[PDB]
């Protein structure tokens, strides 16, 4: 697991737009609905 | 641009229920302050949303590029 | 400019041994004729390299970003 | 998976590279060894 090892990243920019589509929730991990898409 | 040392993230806020079918790509930056930060830009030419790395579609996305 | 879209893969080659400490971030796109497309920009302009989704640290990178 | 469909990953303009460091291998899934640096 070296994928957690921090690399030097700063002075870079990405502009915050807006928290819009829910914007504060987290995983249900797997399938939420078996099959009721219709 | 010389990358410096400070606890900051590109996006400080995350979008959540965005449409996986409406995004073109993801861009991931793991910065010391944030779990994992993903930035996605919408199709055609629309807004850019920064996504939570734990979104279900992201759960699908990462795991599928990994193992399937 | 209009959106003249085509079905293409950004990069054609993938790097399976790039230094995780030498990269700053990942750019991930799901391509039509390519499995998973990841490209990364190194610290300063050495060159930007295209990354292998099958790369060891990429595996660990994605895997951990799923929850940590 | 929920996301099997491809998105328009087009409109991308960089300076595409080629094989550089290695550029042709496969994963070991996880770990080459569970952290054997010492």
């Amino acid at each position: 697991m070296e994928g957690i090892s921090i690399y030097t990243s700063d002075n870079y920019t990405e502009e915050m737009g807006s928290g819009d589509y829910d914007s504060m929730k987290e995983p249900a991990f797997r399938e939420e609905n078996a099959n009721f898409n219709k | 641009k010389p990358v410096s040392l400070s606890y900051r993230c590109p996006c400080r806020f995350f979008e959540s229920h965005v449409a996986r079918a409406n995004v073109k790509h993801l861009k991931i930056l793991n910065t010391p302050n944030c779990a994992c930060q993903i930035v996605a830009r919408l199709k055609n030419n629309n807004r850019q949303v920064c996504i939570d790395p734990k979104l279900k579609w992201i759960q699908e996305y990462l795991e599928k590029c990994l193992n399937k």
